[PDB]
């Protein structure tokens, strides 16, 4: 399936080359595999998702997407035009406030509640965490996304956006899940993006054109930005049957275009996530 | 830290 003029992430996954505006996937497009949104939450009413998408817990007063962080990349996720899987099943959990911000126990227990959440879900195809947050080295939100991860959710995180080693960095830091870096339009490494020997992949972060809060859109940028691109492709990849949960971070690492980027430290990967669509 |  290709989306014309989409926004240049969407192009540049399914491209081995940079400059592309065609997103072409296939049409199966996530459905069956459910996103689990940890975040600010997901205005569910925006027509971009079509009503695939919906709050399961709050840890806060209202399941509202006060932020649009949230919705932000639940879009790149899943919503129709901005969205790298079109027909995922999005839940929103709100673990952050509408001001991105939140405890690393309250992180934790939203992670746990996902573990055994899913189990009343129906998401044949798999089911992924996006989790576009972090902090500073916690060995108990490693923990808790091992934990995640090991409960059989594919785990995608942010890298962080400070042009540091992602080793600091917690969830991102747990090599059990997949740590995503973001890259710019022309192939460079996000200038903000963390890097190091953790970072498992690169994915589009660089003004990316997502859902916004309001009915709307607009384009942002960050780690944050790149990792539900690679949850989005996770899904993708799984309701295709390409991989599981436990093993996509390296399947994705192993199908990505390798050696594109630029700006790529010694020790980090050069590998950009790639859904390899072919016509 | 947060969102990210």
């Amino acid at each position: 399936a290709a989306q014309t003029n989409a926004p240049w992430g969407l192009a540049r996954i399914s491209s081995t080359s940079p400059g592309t505006s065609t997103y072409y996937y296939d049409e199966s497009a996530g459905q069956g595999s459910c996103v689990y949104v940890i975040d600010t939450g997901i205005e569910a009413s925006h027509p971009e998702f079509e009503g695939r998408a919906q709050m399961v817990k709050t840890y806060y007063y209202s399941s509202r997407d006060g932020n649009g962080h949230g919705t932000h990349c639940a879009g790149t996720v899943g919503s129709r035009t901005y969205g790298v899987v079109k027909k995922t099943q999005l839940f929103g959990v709100k673990v952050l406030d509408d001001n991105g911000s939140g405890q690393y126990s309250t992180i934790i227990a939203g992670m746990d509640f996902v573990a055994s959440d899913k189990n009343n879900r129906n998401c044949p195809k798999g089911v992924v965490a996006s989790l576009s947050l972090g902090g500073g080295y916690s060995s108990s939100v490693n923990s808790a996304a091992a934990r995640l991860q090991s409960s059989g959710v594919m785990v995608a995180v942010a890298a962080g956006n400070n042009n540091a080693d992602a080793r600091n960095y917690s969830p991102a830091s747990e090599p059990s899940v997949c740590t995503v870096g973001a890259s710019d339009r022309y192939d460079r490494r996000s200038s903000f993006s963390n890097y190091g020997s953790v970072l498992d992949i690169f994915g589009p972060g660089t003004s990316i054109l997502s859902t916004w809060i309001g009915g709307s859109t607009r384009s942002i940028s960050g780690t944050s930005m790149a990792t539900p691109h690679v949850a989005g492709l996770a899904a993708y990849l799984m309701t295709l049957g390409k991989t599981t949960a436990a093993s996509a971070c390296r399947y994705i690492a192993d199908t990505a275009n390798k050696g594109d980027l630029s700006n790529i430290p010694f020790g980090t990967v050069n590998l950009l996530a790639y859904n390899n669509y072919q016509a | 830290p947060a969102p990210f």
